[PDB]
């Protein structure tokens, strides 16, 4: 019994940590994403006033 | 012929200045006093009677106000017969130090390509003895086939297998067009062809050669090549072959390694040309200048290419543009994966990737459509157990799910065979398994017969019975 | 930096006081030539968006007016024209026809037919790009498309003068779903005189192979389809301005339905090759590019397109234009540019899914992503019935999805929604070239939710569905004949069908 | 990177 | 995350199915013995 | 003809006249400095130049010497370091060389050409063993910023003197070139130094194109190195050469190619890198019996940033050479050094550039490996399990620590094969993996002392027969009754 | 394109707007002058909050109010235009020639159609604003501003920019971006 | 900058990382001219360890043994390689905790933190905005100090006696102070 009331703990706190973390990358990732945005689109244009 | 003078030079862009009779685009040029053999493809006009070229070897040691010769027509390949057994080159030129090209007829690489009016066949089976490719990706005799993978998965072994397998067998001719590989693959499959009798090469007394038989022709535009070289030498070969589709009528099988490379030299040479660059650099004439291409490559009423491309895909990313485009050109798909090759199953096919237009139930019946569904689901859903696995672990699963994941281990493995090339990889000799045999066992292992049989047993294994026979030789050995 | 006028060849004639500029507005002498583009010195006064023609008999369209030249895209190769050709106006905006000429009929993107049967009558010539309906003319949405699919018909229900978009991965099933909603057109088109009630289809392909075009032809005249169809082929050879115009050919050939009163539905195959064509054309003439190259256009080139689909009053005629869209995510990111753009236009979404693909579930539509703003207004009364039960069932299963590997443990009030859920998901899996009526799917659908699913094995429920419509198709055409008058199910048809299903279950017997 | 990023919000 | 997930998989999946493997090739001859090579 | 330099910046040159100038060419200026002409426009010429830009005024007269850019070639080089051009740097005497040799050229064909079948002995043992390497290969060594690929580098330089010091058969010697781009002349020195120390110059030559080189001498270093060791592979001498990073160089070609206005590509790149790596590394080949029988091994060195070979330099030079060697931090701090991560590391050669005694054990050896990577993670957590499963533990825990070695301690083949031998065999499972690194030496000891016959008839036949295998078995009990360990 | 209102001709008192809607008054209270956030697609009972606040705010504050579609689908056009026609906030009266009598009503409209091009889009909101700014300043009471959608008018306002050469700014968005957003909503 | 047969320069340059992004390419291409490096970072600082280097990323060229001793290069090493096993139970301790590892894997992250801690310095120029003393430490008690926490002489001591000490002396003074 003791084992299963640890094991329901240890879920719900492992469930949180999960949750904290998808924050943490979701913000990593969304600044990935505008940076890759902006990277292309100088490429682009540098490539395009180098005529 | 006209006469032109050379006016400035940048890497392997040529500007050339004509006093008069400008010549139209795609038609070739010969520079005249250069060491060597110097073509030149129009690309452009921009004014002022000048137009701009892209060169086919290297600019090194061009001058300017050099002199230029219109050829009145675009690069001509020789053709017929005669180019069977031989090597040539993106001009038609030999590279194989066994004579000049005997060839009565000579076709410009570009063509049109065949209207709609000129319709296709019926989907024909073709059996290549491999069995993941039969099964779940049938290959069609007379449409495109493709084989994505990055670096590393068994795409260059994989076309050879199916040369051993396909083009002895076959009655008619075959080609194949080295776009952008590694050189050293060109010797081995030379000395491959020379031995296996696709090559039959017959040196005489009086120093000339015989290549009589030897139904294959080679076209190569390796790296060591520039941009212009490697991007028409494609268009050499599938001119080759055009010829016996159109005028011979036999059925053609076009190897093409790798066609990503084609698209890489365009980019190479696009911002020289003055174009402003696409998303990731490649070029804006990107679609157009592939589907010129592979529409070219297609079954007619008078005769029918079955090509098989092998597609680069850097850094095992499908979403690049060059595959991402290609996909819509394939009749038939087959993607390999780097996950599967860590796991030694090799031919390193993702089955849940690989698609067929054929795979359908009034094609190929459907015990074999079933058959392949079925395997595609058992494999689907162990992939949806594997995060339960990795987090609580088989205590969890149910006896069901266990079940599954047995069977679809047992799929993984029995996917898997040895090839008669890989024998330097892993001394194991080769097989050739018929398409019966294949559902036969599939149909076993999925309806529960064999979960008895261990894991290990399907191995590099033809067929059950073989499976049979390594499970018995385990157990014997464990006593 | 040098001037078409400023070449040395004209300068020798201004210097010379020779002022021979009678040469008209029509003529005028090609000056560059490049990668599908050319540049022209004169034709002072042609328009924008005005077709011209070359020495060598082939045209082009005329899009970059500019100060000293102008650019025009070909409709072919480039090694036909060369620099000093001589160019002239056609003086007529590039126009499509339009008429029942084209029923059974495929043709290019300028109607120039590919089939090899023959020409096309023409009464009327359309232009191809026009200002779209207003707001007054046009009529809410209040009557259903019938795709011939359960889940759609169902649960993503398209309406009459909406605008679906099929959006999805690569070899999901979207060719799929639009044949099928040309095929179901059949039974309803065969049985009925009047071009009111009928719904003609129009598809137009875009960056195809031929190779596939034909056997989408193949199928449709296997089954007698093209008969009340048209198609307008822009394959990966024909040059990008066709591939760009293709798509407004076709709204072109169903703005006659729409505004003579008939209905047709437009199914587009895939916009996305539509703007790449266009970003060719738009970095070769040297325009400013932005975000993956792409012009600024891209959001006004698909809402151009797009909201010319709609469904016109009473005093227009009651015509619609229904548009299907179809577009390749590559990754399943609908945040790109171009599926945000489209999505953004659209009044709707079918996201079809990979995963789903390979469990059988075919065809692959993700309910949760999936939706109508239209919603149950494009529904019969019959369908609502069922439907607005099946949706709250399907979403209580998306809910305890993930039990479904620890049911054994659970208890019920949570097994019996992974069984409803189970049992309605091997329900609405479908056969390729398959569709089925409102009323059969009205039928099939209150067996399900009514419990008559849950004690069978789900692998036996393709068969009972099939069997059931045969019995049905055997004993109860009645019951089926009158929700397809009425378009309601009542208590007594409802009694009707529940004797039917009981008498079909004491004939047969399944596993579980 | 994305696909890093991407691929640990996936598996999360 | 990844390659821990990944590779604990792999290890737990195969220590598993080597047991069962073993087993199998223990009780396999008795109930299969047309292909036992003794009693050929 | 002669002309005028209209414009200067930047180390390039913008030049009026000379309208008969080669693509290519060298140029000479009024003050000694040289230049090659690369943009043959229409009004001027863009020429790069080979050193400071204080020199040239605008206005100085310019004179084109016909010679395409070319270097020196003979066993002239040898224990010598030179700069991209041949012009010594060691300051000890000019450079005794005759015949030239263009920097640019033409590889050789499909035809003179044949398949690799030769061993390239690096000395290491994960690498000679797991990862081979052949004479006519081309390898790459890409990894991380400090990884211990240089290291590698220097390894094969070393393990070979012993190979041609017993030998006077230039056949079957193996000399080396190594090409340092980027570098800085204190690491220069420091390498040649090592090899100095160990009497490793006598058959190496280095070309230093180093960070305040300007950047067409980057640019030119490794085609010029590529020029020196042609010399070897068609005169039938066996050669190696090292480019010192590549990147590096792709780094000065996007410089030169910016600063004439050329229009750039992705990550400021144009698009002819792949163009530059394929006539470079194209050149490595084994040439045929008629051709010599000569050949050029090429072990090329790319630092990635970050792990990331999704990038675009390691992606082309990944996909235009025949292996990979991996190298990770994470294995170097964990104590694997060498940190060659035998997973992603492969060779498409394989064991036909392998000997068949290495064969031997390297089978079993990679069986074992890729067993041990499969469980480690399991293990790791602590769970019961079998004894079969402990055993491949075990025997992966011993290969693993066997496969380590200090910096420039190479070994030869047979110790390799005797040391591989006592780790299949079962020899080292009982005992501590900790004391491993001692069992190693010593063992070797003890055969360089009592048992030179076996190495003797390994290196001659380069096999094991049972009369080897016997007498190595009886050789390593020996040595385990001689001595004691923890276990 | 008018100019702001200056710094003197300008309230530094703030007061809430008396809506009428319990938890809109109690959790979010709105604000004159302010400009408020609407987090919400359809299939939530936003149309109707929309003819609410209009409602409540022409009866109570005898303020009219103003609707700006900015790139808007032209079929949920139709659908508003009818519901307002339905709920009383627009009164079409025909009358006996054939005209009609545009009597009493609570909201004029301004639909700027997803098909027109860049530069109508974005000179949409400014219209509205116009036609609120008379009220405002003459008749001198509260009115209220909907727009639908903000968004859409910066993708205008991005395309416009990429259409005359100006090179973009971090996200592919102009580099007038900010600034354009204040000028719009500094009126 | 290079040290020649006249003379000598000794230099030390602090080298800016815009966007803590050391794939820019500035600090990219100065990493190739430098003969020792010192990797300071955020995440390190963010615990209050002072200097935050992190010894991972921080290398060197004189650390093989023909330069140092062999007693030195083999602490260095094994301080490596137990804070690469610490840092390789990151993910893993986040999700779940430590109750999850294993005994070993408990004790490598006991001795990983200590040394972490351990390996923090209280400056004398840090004075004005800490308050606590300067503390110059030679080699070979640090050296001491490493082969101590890694044998396990020094886990019967807290976590928190480690940080800002010096040498051990330090350490055991304070965990005896914080036993009240
Ligand atoms: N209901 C279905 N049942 C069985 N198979 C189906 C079904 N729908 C589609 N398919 C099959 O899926 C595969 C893809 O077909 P389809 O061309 O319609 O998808 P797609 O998204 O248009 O592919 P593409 O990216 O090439 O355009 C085909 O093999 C097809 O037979
Ligand atoms: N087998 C080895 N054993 C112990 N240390 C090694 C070994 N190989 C290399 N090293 C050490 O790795 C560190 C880096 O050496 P190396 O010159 O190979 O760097 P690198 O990988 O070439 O990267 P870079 O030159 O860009 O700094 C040195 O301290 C070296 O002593
Ligand atoms: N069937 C196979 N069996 C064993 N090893 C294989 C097999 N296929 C590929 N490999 C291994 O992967 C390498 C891939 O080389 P290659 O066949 O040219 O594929 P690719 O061109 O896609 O990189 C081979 O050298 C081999 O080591
Ligand atoms: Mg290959
Ligand atoms: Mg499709
Ligand atoms: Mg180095």
């Amino acid at each position: 019994a003791s084992e299963q009331s640890a094991r329901m703990s240890a879920m719900d706190n492992a469930s949180t940590n999960a949750g904290e973390m998808i924050s943490s990358l979701t913000l990593r990732y969304n600044r990935a994403r505008q940076a890759k945005i902006t990277t292309e689109l100088v490429e682009i244009i540098s490539g395009a006033n180098a005529l | 012929t006209n006469h032109g003078r050379i006016t400035q030079v940048i890497g392997a862009v040529v500007d050339v200045h004509f006093d008069e009779q400008l010549p139209p685009i795609l038609n070739s040029l010969e520079v005249q006093g250069h060491t060597n053999r110097l073509v030149l493809e129009v690309a452009q006009h921009l004014g002022e009677n000048t137009v701009r070229t892209i060169a086919m070897d290297a600019t090194e040691g061009l001058v300017r106000g050099q002199k230029v010769v219109d050829t009145g027509a675009p690069i001509q390949v020789p053709v017929g017969v005669e180019t069977l057994g031989r090597i040539m080159n993106v001009i038609g030129e030999p590279v194989d130090e066994c004579g000049p090209v005997p060839a009565k007829k000579t076709y410009s690489i570009h063509r049109a390509a065949p209207l709609f009016a000129d319709q296709s066949t019926e989907p024909g089976l073709l059996q290549t003895g491999i069995k993941v490719v039969d099964l779940l990706a049938p290959y069609a005799k007379g449409g495109k086939i493709g084989l994505f993978g990055g670096a590393g998965v068994g795409k260059t072994v994989l076309i050879m297998e199916l040369i051993n397998n396909v083009a002895n067998k076959h009655g008619g001719f075959s080609v194949f067009a080295g776009v952008g590989e590694r050189t050293r693959e060109g010797n081995d499959l030379y000395h491959e062809m020379m031995t296996t009798g696709v090559i039959k090469r017959k040196k005489l007394e009086d120093g000339k050669f015989d290549f009589t038989g030897s139904k294959a022709a080679l076209v190569y535009g390796q790296m060591n090549e520039p941009p212009g070289a490697r991007a028409r030498v494609a268009l050499t070969a599938l001119s080759v072959a055009e010829y016996f589709r159109d005028e011979q009528g036999q059925d053609v099988l076009l190897f093409i390694d790798n066609i990503y490379r084609f698209t890489q030299a365009g980019s190479e040479v696009s911002a020289l040309l003055g174009r402003i660059p696409s998303a990731v650099g490649y070029q804006p004439t990107l679609a157009t200048d592939l589907g010129q291409l592979q529409e070219r490559i297609t079954t007619t009423k008078k005769g029918s290419i079955t090509s098989v491309q092998a597609v680069y895909v850097p850094a095992d990313d499908l979403t690049d543009p060059a595959p991402a485009t290609t996909f819509a050109h394939l009749d038939a798909t087959t993607v390999l994966s780097r996950q599967i090759a860590e796991l030694g199953i090799y031919p390193a096919v993702d089955p849940l990737d690989s698609t067929s237009r054929m795979l359908a139930p009034e094609i190929v019946g459907q015990e074999h459509y079933d058959t392949a569904r079925a395997t595609q689901k058992l494999l689907q859903d162990y992939k949806s157990l594997q995060d339960i696995i990795a987090i609580l672990g088989m205590d969890e699963l149910s006896e069901e799910d266990k079940l599954v994941v047995s069977r679809a281990r047992k799929i993984q493995r029995f996917l898997s065979q040895p090839f008669t090339v890989a024998e330097v990889f892993t001394g194991k000799p080769g097989r050739f398994v018929e398409l019966p045999e294949t559902i036969k066992s599939a149909q076993t292992i999925l309806r529960g017969e064999c979960d008895d049989l261990p894991e290990m047993a399907f191995y590099m294994c033809g067929g059950l019975e073989e499976v049979r026979s390594k499970a018995v030789k385990m157990a014997q050995e464990a006593a | 930096k040098i001037s078409p006028s400023e070449m040395s060849r004209l300068l020798e004639e201004r210097i010379a006081g020779w002022k021979t500029q009678t040469s008209t507005e029509e003529v005028g002498r090609v000056v560059s030539v490049g990668d599908g583009i050319a540049r022209l010195f004169g034709l002072e006064g042609v328009q924008a968006g005005e077709l011209v023609e070359f020495q060598n008999g082939m045209t082009g369209m005329a899009l970059n007016l500019e100060t000293d030249n102008v650019g025009v895209v070909i409709f072919g190769d480039d090694r036909s024209v060369l620099e000093g050709d001589s160019v002239k106006r056609t003086g007529r905006i590039v126009d499509v026809p339009i008429g029942p000429g084209l029923l059974g009929r495929v043709v290019d993107a300028l109607g120039n037919p590919i089939d090899g049967k023959g020409p096309i009558p023409a009464k009327e010539r359309r232009r191809v790009e026009l200002k779209a309906p207003g707001i007054i003319p046009r009529k809410s949405v209040h009557e259903p498309m019938m795709t011939g699919l359960k889940c759609v018909d169902a649960l993503v229900p398209v309406g009459r003068g909406q605008r679906e978009l099929i959006i999805g991965d690569r070899q999901t099933g979207k060719t799929a779903v639009a044949v099928d909603a040309i095929i179901n057109q059949k039974e309803i088109n065969d049985s009925t005189d009047d071009e009111s009630k009928k719904l003609y289809c129009i598809y137009v392909a875009v960056g195809q192979k031929r190779s596939t075009v034909a056997q989408i032809v193949k199928a449709l005249e296997q089954r007698d389809a093209m008969k009340y169809t048209t198609v307008v082929a822009a394959t990966a050879s024909e040059a990008a301005p066709l591939q760009f115009l293709a798509p407004y050919s076709g709204c072109a050939m169903g703005e006659w339905f729409r505004d003579s009163g008939r209905h047709c539905v437009i199914i587009y195959d895939d916009l996305s090759k539509q703007a790449t064509a266009y970003r060719q054309m738009s970095l070769l003439l040297r325009r400013p590019p932005g975000r993956e190259a792409y012009p600024g256009d891209v959001f006004y080139l698909h809402s151009r397109l797009l909201e010319r689909a709609a469904k016109m009053g009473d005093k227009s005629g009651g015509g619609s234009l229904t548009a299907l869209p179809v577009i390749e995510t590559q990754a399943g990111d609908v945040s790109a540019y171009i599926p945000t753009n489209v999505i953004s236009i659209t009044d709707g979404q079918i996201f079809l899914e990979t995963e789903l693909f390979y469990k059988g579930i075919r065809p692959a539509i993700n309910v949760g992503l999936s939706v109508s703003r239209v919603g149950s207004a494009a529904q019969v009364k019959a369908m609502k019935q069922v439907a607005g039960t099946m949706k709250l069932e399907l979403a209580q299963y998306r809910e305890v999805a993930a039990f479904a590997q620890f049911g054994s443990d659970l208890d019920a009030s949570t097994r019996q929604l992974l069984t409803r859920g189970t049992a309605l998901t091997e329900l609405l899996k479908q056969r390729q070239y398959s569709p089925m009526k409102n009323s059969v799917q009205v039928c099939v659908l209150y067996c399900g939710v009514k419990g008559y699913l849950d004690p069978l094995d789900p692998k036996e429920i393709s068969r009972f569905e099939s069997l059931f419509i045969d019995y049905i198709n055997a004993n109860h055409q009645d019951i089926l004949k009158t929700i397809e008058t009425e378009k309601e199910l009542s208590e007594k048809t409802e009694a009707k069908l529940r004797a039917a299903v009981d008498e079909f279950v004491a004939m047969n017997e399944f596993k579980k | 990177d994305l696909k890093i990023v991407a691929a640990r919000m996936k598996s999360v | 995350s990844v390659k821990f997930m990944d590779q604990k998989r792999s290890g737990e999946e195969t220590v598993y199915f080597k047991k069962e493997d073993e087993a199998l090739l223990r009780n396999l001859l008795a109930n299969h013995p047309e292909y036992d090579p003794k009693y050929s």
